RNA sequence: CGGUAUCUAACCAGAAAGCCACGGCUAACUACGUGCCAGCAGCCGCGGUAAUACGUAGGUGGCAAGCGUUGUCCGGAUUUAUUGGGCGUAAAGCGCGCGCAGGCGGUCUUUUAAGUCUGAUGUGAAAGCCCCCGGCUUAACCGGGGAGGGUCAUUGGAAACUG
């Protein structure tokens, strides 16, 4: 389909060898599209562009999807991935989206128009990615929690 | 006017035609400077806000300080945010008089403002800030009515909008409605107004 | 328990969650039991069953599964504990999940969710969230 | 902490420190004692000038000045730009503001305020060090 | 149709003196930013008309216009011991 | 002794009466006890709003108006009707 | 106050733009001069003869009758964590026990109304923040009405929970 990248960070690693030192580029890619699908990739290389196409060719098989009721979360969640979090509230309408670097790179690319969130815990940009994407995950609708309960969906609030 | 400088400079850096047909950009559509030429460079995620805000208060030329207080008292009207914001921006007297086509530029308008050449609703005003509302009625002070400049300012007319009504026979006009953000502006995103004004 | 059984039974039906139980079985008490009838009349468990015996008697829970699993009950937590009581007015009881979840409240006329304590226009103790 | 240990010994919170701590005291002669009152600047005579030496692994020769301040306190500053004029028993205005280099230098002496001139031949950033508009 | 005065009930810690009964009324109070209940008891003076009370009883005092030095609460009755 | 009197605010050159009731001793913008009405000057009938029977139970206990609250209060019919109850 | 506000005629683009920054955070790059010297510096840190970091110049970016520096206060600081942290190895379980005060306390029935919830009355002055109208050629500003703010006093109700 239709998908937009986007570079988080790229990061020069090195490993000691008998003869000095031999040096790689890992790219952290963020793919989705503005629909409501949005997924993220690791790719390392001996250069740069060629770990942006490592990156995107493993971000396409991570997509998930984000419930996105009148473009915005159905509510708030706490996203516990690692040793960093990210905690997602829902925002009035016309707000903007306000997160820290690549939080709002994960909620840009995946539609969500209004939104606030806030780093609790580390900034190391591939935790912060994955507690977005847990967070994420632990999102659900009305009408599944309706369809879940038995109640309809009206009776339900 | 208030910055006085030029005006093909702005467009360029900026990346738009404001304020004009595209006559800013046909030839040398590149930055200025010694560099422009020479190398692009990639923007940053805060080089992208403060591009998307000089974007509009360049295009309608007003400064700082009053560009964050009408954004402010913008602010506290129902609805969206960042559309209350461009929509009352659009309630200048100087939006209406260039919209009306008694000038060229906004810069034009507003210098025939200031100098009191406008009347709204019978009543003299010299200041380009005065936010007018609907069902009032704009005249040229029947005492500089046959000038050269305003006369060929509708010469080149680009139209009235459909939220406003003009007729030179009396040389008069009036907002009729507000605009809805359908009808002004493509190239700009709020959003990213309210993101760099909510840091 | 030894100081508050109400945090038990929150904790029992958690950690039954936990290893996809079908069943508990606890003490029962005059809370513990219109607190049971509470999640069942809500939608959060499958059914409720007291059993008799010669001190106080028991009261067995069946939990609730969707087809494939899917918890349907996927969190608990207790609000007023014995250390620290809170109250809320009656234009402060709270809203859980923007309404996708309850919370319960010992008003005066007995415990009620926290929907129907917003029509009688009542307030109290805030016991626990179920989301 | 349990809320009953945070009743009967609640928290106490950190209290910072000053890092300038010559321009918030006064002196008061009448009585003799340094009363407390916050200054953006203060006045002194310079008893000594001179040049240090910075840390490794900078390596100049930094010009210095030994100051007396209204309140008694003498402490030692920086005089920034090319070349100055001060000498002995000059009277100096000076404000915070540390170098890194030199280990005892703390605060700072504004230039073109007082006995001492300003920067010759600047034509940029020239506001500070206190240099006229040329022409 | 009268204005009122001020009513405590509390317990009788000392009766050493004459004619007087000091009085202790306990009380909750929510801290200030944890909000939870404390205990807090102050002690009070009263009059004794007749060295009626002893030491541990419980008892109810009004307020009326200062006696003494430190005396502006009367015994109105004993409510037990 | 109590009166009621003008109370002066707005702006320089633009002044705004508050018609409300003092001490001869309390400052002019100082405390008061209540406010009976308002006073403009700068408009061609000069704007005026009074409370009225406030005023005049407030006027009964001893309370005498300035002279320019007095004219304000002639102009408003107050008084007449306050003399009316006196001997009616 | 004061011939102050305001109004009407005629004349000239003529008298009226500076301050800081351009290695990264942070929006904006080239040339010459100097050679661990002169100097810069909020942190990381530049300068040893080809310096986007020092001095100047051309250009650019922010602001604008102002622009910077210093001093103090709050935020970012979840870095005193009630909301909102922890204690195997990173800072952090007293060497262990008996225990006064204190803190907390299994199941059910009846009563009470201290804590809890709720109605009404009185009060929380004026100015200030907020909401709605109005007047100054708009604004600042000035008016008019309202709301909010209490572990508050009196009096009447409910009894699930703690006592
Ligand atoms: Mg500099
Ligand atoms: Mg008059
Ligand atoms: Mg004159
Ligand atoms: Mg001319
Ligand atoms: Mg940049
Ligand atoms: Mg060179
Ligand atoms: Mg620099
Ligand atoms: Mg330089
Ligand atoms: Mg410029
Ligand atoms: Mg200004
Ligand atoms: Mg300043
Ligand atoms: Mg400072
Ligand atoms: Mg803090
Ligand atoms: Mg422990
Ligand atoms: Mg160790
Ligand atoms: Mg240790
Ligand atoms: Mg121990
Ligand atoms: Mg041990
Ligand atoms: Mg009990
Ligand atoms: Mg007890
Ligand atoms: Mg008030
Ligand atoms: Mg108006
Ligand atoms: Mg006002
Ligand atoms: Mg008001
Ligand atoms: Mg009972
Ligand atoms: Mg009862």
């Amino acid at each position: 389909l239709d998908l937009e990248e986007r570079v988080v960070t790229i990061n020069r690693v090195a490993k000691v060898v008998k003869g000095g030192r031999r040096f790689r580029f890992t790219a952290l890619v963020v793919v989705g599209d503005k629909n409501g699908h949005v997924g993220f990739g690791t790719g390392k290389a001996q250069e740069v562009p060629d770990a942006i196409r490592k990156a995107v060719e493993d971000a396409k098989k991570n997509m998930v999807f984000v419930p996105t009721v009148d473009t915005t979360i159905p509510h708030t969640v706490v996203g516990h991935f690692g040793g960093g979090e990210i905690l997602l509230k829902p925002a009035s309408a016309g707000s903007g989206v306000t997160a820290g670097g690549p939080v709002r790179a994960v909620l840009e690319l995946a539609g969500v128009a209004d939104v606030s969130s806030k780093s609790l815990g580390s900034n190391t940009p591939i935790n912060m990615v994955r507690a977005t994407i847990d967070g994420i995950k632990q999102l659900k609708n009305a009408e599944d929690v309706a369809k879940l309960r038995g109640k309809t969906v009206e009776e339900l609030l | 006017a208030r910055y006085t400088g030029p005006s093909w400079k702005v467009s360029r850096r900026l990346g738009i035609s404001l304020s004009g047909t595209g006559k800013e950009l046909e030839r040398r559509p590149y930055a200025p400077g010694q560099h422009g030429p020479t190398q692009r460079k990639k923007i940053s995620e805060y080089g992208l806000q403060q591009a998307e805000k000089q974007k509009l208060r360049h295009m309608y030329g007003l400064t700082e300080r009053q560009f964050k207080n009408t954004f402010n008292k913008a602010g506290k009207l129902q609805g969206k945010h960042g559309e209350n914001f461009m929509i009352l921006l659009e309630q200048r007297l100087d939006n209406i008089v260039y919209r009306l086509g008694l000038a060229r530029t906004r810069r034009a308008a507003r210098q025939l403002v200031n100098h009191g050449h406008i009347t709204v609703d019978g009543k003299r005003v010299d200041i380009p800030s005065y936010q007018v509302s609907v069902g009032q009625v704009i005249s040229v002070r029947e005492k500089s009515a046959k000038n050269s400049a305003i006369a060929e300012s509708l010469e080149v007319s680009s139209f009235v909008p459909e939220y406003v009504t003009f007729d030179a026979e009396t040389l008069t006009g009036s907002l009729n409605r507000l605009p809805e953000r359908s009808e002004l502006a493509a190239e700009i995103n709020e959003a990213f107004i309210v993101e760099f004004y909510s840091r | 328990v030894m100081t508050d059984p109400i945090a038990d039974f929150l904790t029992r039906i958690r950690n039954a969650n936990m290893v996809k139980h079908d069943k508990l079985e606890l003490p029962a008490s005059k809370i513990k039991k219109e607190i049971a009838e509470i999640l069942k009349r809500e939608g959060f468990i499958r059914d409720v069953e007291y059993i008799e015996d010669d001190n106080a008697g028991t009261i067995r829970v069946f939990l609730k599964y969707g087809a494939t699993g899917e918890r349907v009950i996927t969190g608990l937590k207790r609000i007023s504990k014995p250390g620290l009581r809170v109250y809320a007015k009656s234009t402060e009881v709270p809203k859980v999940l923007n309404g996708l979840g309850i919370a319960i409240v010992s008003t005066s006329q007995g415990v009620l969710t926290d929907k129907e304590a917003r029509a009688k226009q009542v307030g109290g103790e805030v016991l626990a969230y179920v989301w | 902490p349990t809320i009953n240990q945070l009743v009967r010994k609640p928290r106490q919170s950190k209290i910072k420190k000053s890092t300038s701590p010559a321009l918030n005291k006064g002196l008061n002669s009448f009585k003799r004692e340094l009363t407390d009152v916050n200054s953006p600047q203060k006045r002194g005579v310079c008893t000594r000038v001179g040049t240090m030496t910075p840390k490794k692994p900078n390596s100049a020769l930094r010009k210095y000045a030994r100051v007396r301040l209204s309140n008694g306190i003498e402490v030692t500053a920086y005089i920034p730009g090319i070349g100055h004029n001060l000498q002995e028993h000059s009277v100096v205005l000076i404000r915070g503001g540390r170098v890194k280099d030199l280990p005892g230098v703390r605060y700072h002496i504004v230039r073109g305020a007082l006995d001492t001139a300003g920067v010759e031949n600047r034509g940029q950033s020239r506001s500070k060090y206190g240099t006229k508009k040329p022409k | 149709d009268r204005n009122q005065r001020k009513v405590y009930t509390g317990r009788v810690v000392s009766d050493k003196m004459d004619k007087t009964i000091t009085v202790v009324v306990e009380t909750y109070k929510k801290h200030g930013l944890y909000g939870k209940r404390v205990k807090y008891s102050k002690k009070f003076k009263a009059h004794d008309e007749n060295n009626i009370a002893k030491t541990g009883d419980v008892v109810r005092i009004s307020e009326t216009r200062p006696l003494s030095a430190t005396k502006h609460f009367r015994l109105l009755e004993v409510v037990e011991e | 002794a109590v009166k009621i009197r003008l109370k002066r605010m707005g702006s320089k050159k633009k002044p705004f009466y508050r018609i409300v009731v003092a001490d001869s001793r309390f400052p002019r913008d100082g405390r008061s006890i209540e406010t009976i009405g308002t006073y403009n000057p700068l408009l061609d009938p000069v704007e005026v709003k009074i409370d009225e029977e406030a005023t005049l139970k407030w006027m009964h206990n001893g309370a005498k108006p300035s002279d320019t609250v007095r004219n304000l209060l002639s102009r408003e019919g107050i008084m007449e009707k306050f003399h009316n109850q006196k001997l009616g």
